[PDB]
């Protein structure tokens, strides 16, 4: 019918009067701020903190928990649903972390959504404007399709390394940040594939199959140590903080930054590649967004924890040393890639310099935060040994 | 004082814990605390309402003491007691796989948790063990899960049937 | 040189190949099953496109809430009993949504096929969305509704009461603690397929009937995401079908999952619907038999029979107990009203007629009791009476199932009246049914959850409420109330006066 | 390496320098003024930021509309009279919003200062949004409302009636035809500031009173963009305040603007509110005095005093004709109902009481007439009666002002009854007031608009309606009706059977 | 109060009861599709057309109008509000036009709002990832700050040329498109300034003032002939169609597409500049967007008019000739800019490669639509006569 069959309490005269009659003269409590008991990180409580903090029903025996008692159902053997035992790090409160960007689901999917549509428009303007005419064929067919294409597996691996953390994180705020750091990585891997499939559409003969890139990843030399480090970070680490720390504050801050910025993004121009830099800018923004959360969590909350500051820095110093080696090895193998470039593309001085850029930013943004003694010359030379 | 999140028992233990300043002493007390107060095989149910929280407090001390005592390699690979973490993991798994029944299995898993739970064993080795041990235990337990009548399962478990109502 | 681009399915075409092989490329969680290497997902999504379809849904949702609904003062024009019900419904659901995040991250780790992983990945992000949606419902009712208390601090005030313990069993621990597959069956196959998907919808019905337009707006949006999860659950079964272990274990795990969930929802959802509403939608009894027996325990379950899946062997008992469960539970819920974070109400005259009509015999049992309690002055602060007292006087102890955490009073219940008590290593355990008992006898170390009597033993009532912040902003009035009117609301002191002290009922046993 | 960016205010700081001088860098439109080239705008906006603040508004608006409002079936649960009223209100505002686009474009072209050009530009875009928003209102009510006809084709059916001609004078031609500055006044200084802005909000009021939550959702959003337009119009006066020509012409165009705008809104608006609704909000006489006198003619205009702006010299004349203006017009509107694209309803007992209470003497005139018409069967198709006939019988000619296009009946009216008739170079001309008469004498070529009597002369009513598609889907029932009930709807034949033929009333003077 | 003094007919029991009583048993017409009488351009009618087509109150005497009679108020002198007299072009129906992208106000600002947000993020990450480091001081401080900056006046001028068309457009469909074409141009100028503004924040001595580029534009010799072309297209043309046509299908398709793509877009990489390219990116998409509308209006609609095909083409081939010269003159003068580049930056073989690309596309997308026989060689030759 026109008015329908179901009668609603807000608009049905009879029902509405019943409801309106039962109503109190005024709110039974004037405290209308959900989450009012949560300690603000900033001036006033934010919608992000309000909707997120304490959603995790941790009891007080997990630092910061408001509930009490044991879990109602545990694993066979006794492992608790969530517990202090799933990570070496200790804190006064697992709910202290705050994503400096205050991202809850709605804002997160909204920006990515925007970027998706901007990407779509970008490609349509790119193919229609025929800008593919300027890209060097060999850079397009060898370096982008094969080497940049293999890197998608690296980003995919870093994504998967987050799976255990999505299950083990000890708080809501860390779980959300962690989840968003990971989703951003699978997104980058997908953007790498999105570009290849786009090229396959505008460039005759261009094959979008991942067979070539993947063959490079699983059996080539350029990414051998890279794949080893990734496989390790993902499947040999059962501690969710070692995984997130080592990936973002060690491996990706060094190897990832170099490959994305100091290689591809830095050489695309010299080959008329204006396509790849577009997606790399996203990955770089993503890296920058994640870093802020990573720093807050590991340096601001745990690294500066009032009771475990000294303990946690020892552990992260431990982790940096444990993973710095594989990362140096990954970079070292990657040096073999420069020998493949057309002669005169770049020189040993530029390479070294970019290495110092990546290493120096890492020491300032991460190493120093935990008093990890990094020797920039030692690291760089250890890597340069890879230049064929 | 008899509160839920703050009471005398917790306070007494907090004080006991502050008087631990040797890894060997603190570690031994954590292992002992666990044999005495955790799992359904605990020696006593006297601390049922605070053991969880107290244990975490004791763990906190053993972790801080271990990080200061151990070099980087030992922290990543040795238990707080000086055993090679991996050897313990493999040995326990070996015992698990050789278990004849689900009853031997549960003793091996629960025993493992009471003795090596972090900060005793490094979490990487410990969770890896959780993964293997738990698997076998379930494999033995979930096999023909309903064939034993409750009357008999009660005898097998060994409970003292205090009351029933049909 | 014509305008071209790439969409989601074009990239998804190669998603499956993203994963590669290496020695340790295996799950980190214990499990009896082997998820097939080549499993596929139903929806061909990538991160960017996933974000766009959810962002669109959000626009409509938040647009409605912030604009039209707010101008219409929808946050207020809702029946009091329903405003209180949403405090529980939304916060409790919130935790299920939250644990499902960790639950699906554990499934994404279990999955070896990149497509199966990706399927779970989407749910991981959906559950975060859902957590924040349920959070918003309470955030909205707190800022605009007739009573913010409870809505504004459930995350800490829900820990006072016993209904919270049981919710954690099925919506928290049940989703993440156990074999990855057992968890999937709790969360997906049984959880979402049988209870939640139908429930989210039903709630918008009951919500609409009681003047609430805030909840339908949000939940109906939550509902659009369930197709992918239903799929994920279905695929979990498919990914383990061609594995020998599936035949020895699947049905056992499904049965336990079914009983676990059913044990809590059968009585609690029915209780929230009929006793937490003014305008009824449908008698819980038939709602249940349709959901559990028809739709799920016949249609959906039968479609999975081709994989060795059978009907829950405990389904008969579940049915036998279902009928009075929720009625038996509201009695306990109301009796213990001072432990909640919501306000309760006695059925009014019009409701008693509805209960009797739809449940022959309701009046002779519960009706008369509710009538005696109001006579005793349960709604009046100055009466010095709390239904709890009536239980002590007539000797009807209330126990907490050690496994499901569900409170039960076997001597007074019209439904199941079973009670099993055991002693083991210096500890007492109380069970309300034979399925929960086997679970414990077989898996003792999994269920050591301490109940309210054990934790609150020896403590005076008002002292427990105060410690756990069960007060309103005036610092003196209780959040919980035995009536939904706006005057004569009990205060901490009205409770202190009663001088009720908790004691563990199991101790009486020698 | 700290994250940095730039905002609109930072790019706008250099916006003024964007324009460079050269030869023919002058407006392409005739004007007596010289807008200062150093003139500033109040809001520091750049295209991309403007786009954002608007996009955000659309989200709330469209979300409420597609989600919640639709679920509450808002497009239906609205009073019939109001549903018909929005056909006119929405589509008529639509043309005003539309011509306002060309208007600000012409003003943007007029301004020499980049900032002033920028401000006008923002209005150019806003106006486009409002055109689309008003279109959406009709679009929405067409798709989900109780009566789509009219709402679904108002862009062509509006051409049948005489009320539309009058709308074009103030919301189309008055906005773009003439001295760029005179247009500004019609559009901004008088239109938007004195009538539109206040009315937009008023509409939401009357709308909500009659069950319409759709219009509020869209109009309130439109309203948020008005402050800018208020500023543009205000800056226009500033731009010319210095130019000597200002003190010699401003007040004249402003008076002509005011008279032009009030000449239509005074009658039409009051009529739409009081007669197009069931539930009243406030007597139009009161609303008129507050708007036209206090708020505008008082407050607003006063602040423009330091720039040489004086209250409209026609103000007094306006308040005199106003009182009965809208009541006089509805009589005419109802009598000519067959020429509309909306359904009209005669006042019910409650409304007549409300009318008498607020307008002493109302019943003895308007009331008795409507009852006569109803008793004679103006609502029943089989009576063969249409109020236009009653005018002929009692010899009460209806004329169309050659200037304002507003319909008036001198021998019947309770308000103004003055009538001036002229002949020139073979054409007859009818005026309703002295101000409009002057405008014609002074500018004959500006007003050559053929009125409905001249164009339809000799045609049979049902033929005019058919040629212009004044029919509903079935092709027989008329879009227009003399009542708002669902039964006994007038058909084209019911109209043809009467065989009424159009006549040019001015020829009675031949 | 908690309930509010104001009662609403949708929720108020009493008022709603009255309303529900007055409702009919069903809709009084089944045709619930607004604009059901509009002739679709595609399969089914679109929201874009429904909300736009016929909003303009034109009478039948203005090709396509549905109204009758004359305007109610005209200009002093007699000039009509909108009359066939404001443009040389004729047509069977001015409402035939259709924006291929079907943009009405909502979609338009949505897409642009997303770009604004994206632009904000990009710029942030760009500085946080210290990518500015790689840019060349000479290019930056000279070619971008002065010559790219001065281009903002070119763009600002094309924007202003739309003013009159916003007033004289003869249909809603052509007005909305025109408003949007012009609005994108002012956007571009503002983005050009947005960069000069951004650099001024990340680079110490950089001055964001418009002093330099404005002087270059008003006095320099590189844009001299451009500036003149602009001043003409803007203030010397009173025919709204001649303006939109000559601006988008001639002057901006040549000079504009060259200066943006062939000069700044092409060379930016060779100087470590991936910043300017991000903005020239938006500008090229905007160009592609307008082009589709420009093509539909002047080619599919007017140039292919069933009764004025031959007529309009003639008129357009006329305007093309009229402005094709001043355009070329604008390009020639611009060639003189190359002689300012550091030697080796680019040879003569390249500028010619780009010059032919521009001219070739302008013949494939515009000139060959009205059949304006043009010589690609002769045209390029003439421009080329502007180098050292
Ligand atoms: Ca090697
Ligand atoms: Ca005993
Ligand atoms: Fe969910
Ligand atoms: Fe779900
Ligand atoms: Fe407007
Ligand atoms: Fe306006």
């Amino acid at each position: 019918s026109m008015l329908g069959e179901r009668r609603r309490g807000l608009t049905d005269p009879e029902m509405a009067a019943v409801i309106l009659k039962a109503l109190p003269e005024a709110p039974l409590d004037g405290n209308n701020k959900m989450g009012y008991f949560v300690t603000p990180r900033w001036k006033r409580l934010t919608e992000y903190e309000a909707l997120t903090v304490y959603a995790q029903p941790n009891a007080d025996w997990i630092a910061g928990g408001l509930d009490w008692g044991d879990w109602t159902q545990k694993f066979h053997g006794g492992r608790p649903s969530w517990g202090n035992e799933t990570t070496e790090l200790r804190t006064v409160d697992w709910f202290k972390h705050r994503d400096p960007l205050r991202r809850w689901h709605a804002p997160y999917v909204k920006d990515k959504a925007e970027e998706w549509r901007y990407t779509d428009r970008f490609l349509q303007g790119y193919s229609a404007d025929g800008q593919i005419r300027a890209m060097n064929p060999t850079w397009r067919d060898e370096f982008i399709n094969r080497y940049w294409g293999a890197f998608l597996f690296n980003e995919y691996g870093l994504f998967n390394a987050h799976s255990q953390g999505a299950r083990e994180a000890l708080s809501d705020v860390t779980r959300v940040s962690l989840a968003f750091w990971g989703f951003d990585k699978i997104d980058i891997a997908q953007m790498i594939q999105l570009e290849r499939g786009f090229l396959a559409k505008i460039v005759p003969g261009f094959d979008e199959s991942t067979a070539v890139p993947k063959a490079e990843w699983t059996n080539g030399e350029v990414y051998k140590s890279a794949r080893l480090a990734v496989e390790g970070l993902w499947q040999e680490v059962f501690d969710w903080n070692e995984s997130a720390f080592s990936v973002h504050a060690v491996y990706d801050a060094l190897f990832g930054q170099f490959v994305r910025r100091e290689f591809f993004q830095r050489l695309a121009p010299r080959f008329g590649d204006n396509l790849t830099p577009f997606f790399i800018n996203q990955a770089q923004t993503y890296f920058q967004i994640a870093k802020q959360g990573v720093q807050d969590l590991y340096y601001n909350c745990l690294g500066d924890d009032p009771e475990f500051s000294d303990y946690n820095r020892t552990v992260m110093r431990n982790w940096t040393g444990k993973w710095l080696e594989p990362t140096i090895a990954a970079l070292r193998d990657f040096m073999g890639l420069f020998a493949k470039l057309p002669a005169g593309t770049t020189d040993k001085e530029e390479i070294t310099a970019s290495l110092y850029r990546v290493v120096d930013d890492w020491i300032e943004d991460y190493a120093s935060r935990i008093d990890f003694k990094a020797d920039r010359d030692q690291i760089v030379k250890a890597v340069l040994a890879g230049l064929k | 004082k008899l509160g839920i999140h703050s009471n005398d028992t917790r306070d007494a233990w907090v004080n006991k814990i502050a008087q631990l300043n040797t890894l060997e002493k603190a570690a031994e007390m954590l292992k002992q605390f666990r044999m005495d107060h955790t799992t359904p095989f605990r020696n006593s149910y006297e601390l049922d309402n605070d053991y969880l929280w107290i244990e975490a407090k004791l763990e906190e001390k053993v972790a801080v003491l271990k990080a200061r005592a151990f070099n980087e390699v030992d922290f990543r690979h040795k238990t707080a007691f000086g055993e090679d973490a991996k050897s313990v993991l493999d040995g326990t798994v070996a015992k698990m796989n050789a278990a004849k029944d689900k009853w031997e299995a549960e003793k091996i898993h629960i025993g493992f948790r009471q003795a090596y739970k972090p900060p005793i064993m490094p979490v990487n080795y410990f969770l890896d063990g959780e993964r293997q041990l738990g698997t076998r235990l379930m494999e033995l337990r979930n096999l023909n899960y309903y064939d034993t009548p409750l009357e008999e399962l009660r005898k097998q478990r060994g409970v003292r049937v205090v009351h029933l109502q049909s | 040189r014509a305008p071209t681009s790439v969409n989601a399915q074009e990239v998804h075409r190669w998603l499956q190949s993203f994963n590669w092989d290496f020695k340790n490329n295996r799950t980190k969680y214990a499990t009896k099953y082997k998820m097939a290497n080549e499993t596929k997902e139903q929806f061909k999504l990538i991160a960017k496109e996933y974000a766009r379809m959810e962002a669109v849904k959000d626009e409509r949702q938040f647009g409605s809430l912030q604009d039209a609904l707010t101008r219409l003062n929808a946050g207020v024009r809702v029946h009091p009993k329903w405003n209180e019900t949403m405090k529980v419904v939304s916060n409790f659901l919130e935790v299920g949504e939250y644990n499902a995040i960790a639950a699906t991250g554990m499934l994404w780790d279990s999955a070896q096929a990149a497509e199966q992983k990706n399927g779970y990945l989407a749910q991981v992000l959906d559950e975060i969305r859902h957590t924040h949606q349920c959070a918003y419902v309470n955030y909205y009712f707190a800022k605009n509704g007739q009573d913010p208390a409870g809505h504004n601090d459930a995350r800490r005030t829900r820990t006072i009461g016993p209904l919270w313990k049981g919710m954690k069993r099925v919506f928290s621990d049940g989703f993440i603690s156990g074999d990855a597959v057992e968890c999937s069956l709790n969360l997906q196959l049984v959880g979402e397929a049988c209870f939640t998907n139908p429930l989210i919808v039903a709630v918008t019905e009951w919500a609409a009937a009681n003047g609430d337009e805030i909840t339908p707006t949000v939940f109906l949006s939550i509902e659009t995401d369930e197709l992918r999860h239903m799929a994920n659950g279905y695929q979990t079964v498919v990914s383990i079908a061609n594995d020998p272990a599936s035949a020895k274990y699947l049905n056992t795990d499904l049965n336990n999952a079914f009983w676990t969930q059913q044990k809590y929802f059968t009585p609690v959802l029915g209780m929230l619907f009929e006793y937490g509403s003014k305008f009824k939608v449908e008698p819980w009894v038939k709602t249940w038999d349709r959901w559990v027996y028809e739709d799920w325990g016949g249609i959906w379950i039968g479609r999975l029979g081709k994989y060795g899946v059978e009907s829950p062997r405990s389904l008969k008992d579940a049915k036998q107990d279902a009928y009075w469960a929720h009625h038996d539970l509201y009695l306990l819920a109301y009796a213990l009203w001072p432990t909640g974070f919501f306000r309760l109400a006695l059925p009014d005259q019009e409701e008693m007629e509805w209960f009797e009509a739809n449940y022959p015999g309701w009046y002779d049992h519960y009706g008369k009791i509710y009538e005696e309690w109001r006579a005793r002055g349960c709604e009046d602060p100055s009466s010095g009476f709390i239904p709890l007292m009536w239980f002590i006087e007539n000797n009807h102890p209330i126990y907490i199932d050690r496994v499901s955490q569900v409170p039960f009073c076997p001597s007074l219940a019209k439904g199941a009246s079973t009670l099993r008590v055991h002693e083991y290593n210096g500890e007492m355990h109380t069970f309300s049914d034979q399925w929960g008992e086997r679970m414990w006898l077989a898996e003792p170390e999994r269920y050591e959850c301490q109940n309210i009597f054990e934790q609150y033993e020896g403590r005076e009532l008002s002292e427990v409420i105060a410690e756990l912040h069960g007060l309103r902003s005036d610092g003196k009035t209780l959040i919980a109330q035995p009536h939904v009117r706006g005057d004569k609301l009990w205060t901490l002191d009205d409770i202190k006066r009663l001088n009720c002290v908790f004691k563990n009922p199991v101790k009486a046993f020698n």
